[PDB]
């Protein structure tokens, strides 16, 4: 850098001396002078990823392979844009990568679809869908401020009629869907592949993959109800009977 | 054995090649 | 931002690839983005310009333009056209090579 | 045929036969 | 681990086992994949082709083996072996999917004029084959 040698030579820098860049700006013209003078909503509005993102992401260890795929993680690691103002509703899952993304690892997502959902298990990872509540869902993605606003952690909500038949589907994985199918079903979709499917349960880390929440529990960690004691760093759990029966009703 | 060496194409030129064939 | 793991194989099943190592000695060195990534960026002006622009460039800028103009010239068939921003330390260049100029930079290691 | 080429001609029969989504969104028909 | 109404053992009182969905059915039914070899092309597409020697495979049984040698004699190699090759899609565990459909296909749907005019043209021949 030649250019440093020019600097020390050149004397020292006033105030004075600070010039515009070129082209900075531009002219203007004043009157001064003749110059101047004479003269859907109900559709959610689902936010997708792509594999080969997820595949970037895990690539480049953003996430955490060890931990479970978690929506409010990818909002940590700034994944994806999600505004409330917008009124997003729901995320979905990207076919893109499918022959490029060869990972196996634990994910939820509202919505999937059934050609990745089989590649992905092939690979050896699990795929479920969960249904937050578009009001639910922003304060996940922002636990803090509802912490300072001191409100306790509400019991998660549940799909609307006309999305019911997905979230029960069992094809579509959701937690709703009826457990006793899931052995069979995925058995239908390894055999669509024809891949071997790899049992889950041979994996060592099988129960932390296959941990779910309850449907009415928003997080994973956190039971429904539960309260944070954010300033001791500490967890409260309320003891009170009718509480308990809130929480039933 | 260097006979062997066979060419990879023929180069049939009979007019009647293709039509005595079929 | 964490810094890209270790990986036991070089590309990354995706395709990315850390720096190669020992770095160049060239007299110019091309430093990666925040991200890590190669710093070229597709870019168009005007509605019918086609533009990629480098910016990470580091030490003597006109050694970089001969070997780009001269590695671009063959392909391109002619000379490129070329604008240099010597203060900001960038390159301009006319059209969409960013492909062919990629893989020439893993080429040079960078 | 296999014959002269093999016994006397000692070499290999020739043979020959005349020949006659926001990503893969764009790449498929649904965009 | 917190449960309530809505826990999955409550929801499906007949499937209260822990591994109700963390299950796998005892095989059942098919395609050996064993046999099947697969060589990928990238030809950007990744060209799959799917062969196999058909006659000597004993998985399929001896009539479908010749009636699907007869209805697709072409697509057997030189080597015996029976080549299939799609390629339609970008995809290409949907390409080998094509491949493994079109062989259930051919495994369901499986399960002369020539030599008289050589005669007639030998025959034409001999009475051809006249200058004496």
């Amino acid at each position: 850098g030649t250019s440093l040698d020019l600097l020390r030579s050149l004397p020292r820098v006033s105030l004075a001396n600070l010039k515009p860049s070129p082209n900075s700006r531009k002219r203007e013209r004043r009157p001064r002078d003749r110059r101047r003078g004479r003269k859907h909503s109900f559709r959610h509005q689902y936010q997708p990823l792509s594999l080969r993102r997820l595949q970037y992401l895990i690539d480049l260890g953003r996430v955490d392979p060890t931990q479970p795929i978690d929506l409010t993680q990818l909002v940590n690691g700034r994944g994806v844009t999600i505004q409330p103002l917008k009124r997003d509703y729901g995320v979905q899952l990207v076919e893109e990568g499918a022959d490029t993304f060869q990972a196996k690892i634990n994910i939820e997502v509202q919505l999937a679809s059934e050609l990745a959902i089989a590649a992905i298990e092939k690979n050896g990872g699990v795929v479920t869908t969960a249904f937050y509540d578009p009001r639910s869902l922003e304060i996940l993605c922002k636990p803090i401020p509802f912490f300072l606003r001191g409100q306790p952690i509400p019991k998660r909500m549940l799909p609307p009629e006309s999305l019911v038949p997905y979230y029960t589907d069992a094809k579509n994985r959701g937690y709703l869907a009826d457990p006793a199918k899931f052995p069979e079903a995925r058995l239908e979709l390894a055999m669509k592949f024809g891949y071997v499917l790899p049992d889950i349960t041979k994996d060592e880390l099988f129960r932390m993959l296959s941990a779910r929440k309850d449907p009415r529990q928003i997080f994973f960690g956190l039971a429904p109800g539960w309260v944070v004691n954010m300033a001791d760093k500490k967890i409260l759990k309320p003891t009170d009977e009718n509480l308990l029966k809130y929480y039933s009703s | 054995k260097e006979n062997e060496a066979v060419a990879p194409e023929f180069t049939n030129r009979n007019p009647r090649n293709l039509e005595l064939l079929g | 931002i964490p810094e890209p793991p270790k990986h036991k194989h070089y590309p990354t099943p995706s395709g990315w690839q850390p720096p190669r190592d020992p770095l160049p000695s060239l007299p110019y060195f091309v430093r990666r983005s925040r991200m890590h990534n190669i710093p070229v960026y597709k870019e168009i002006t005007h509605g019918n310009r086609q533009m990629t622009l480098i910016r990470k460039v580091e030490g003597d800028i006109w050694a970089l333009q001969k070997d780009v103009e001269e590695f671009l010239s063959p392909l391109l068939g002619k000379t490129p056209i070329t604008q240099v921003n010597e203060v900001t330390g960038t390159l301009r260049i006319k059209g969409y090579f960013d492909e062919q100029l990629k893989a020439w930079l893993l080429e040079k290691g960078f | 045929v296999t014959h002269t080429f093999h016994q006397l001609l000692d070499m290999r029969e020739p043979v020959f036969e005349f020949v006659r989504l926001r990503y893969l969104d764009r790449y498929r028909d649904s965009h | 681990t917190f449960q309530s109404i809505y826990s999955l053992d409550k929801l499906y009182p007949e499937s209260k086992g822990a591994d109700t969905a963390w299950k796998v059915p005892e095989h059942a039914k098919y395609i050996p994949l064993d046999r099947l070899s697969i060589s990928y092309c990238r030809s950007v597409n990744s060209k799959a082709e799917v062969r196999f020697h058909l006659a000597s495979a004993d998985w399929i049984e001896e009539p479908v083996r010749q009636k699907i040698a007869l209805t697709h004699k072409n697509k057997i190699n030189k080597a015996g072996e029976l080549v299939l090759t799609s390629e339609s899609s970008r995809y290409q565990f949907r390409n080998l999917a094509e491949c493994l459909q079109k062989i259930r296909d051919m495994i369901a749907e499986a399960s002369d004029a020539r030599l008289q005019r050589l005669r007639i043209e030998k025959m034409n021949r001999e009475r051809l084959r006249q200058k004496r």
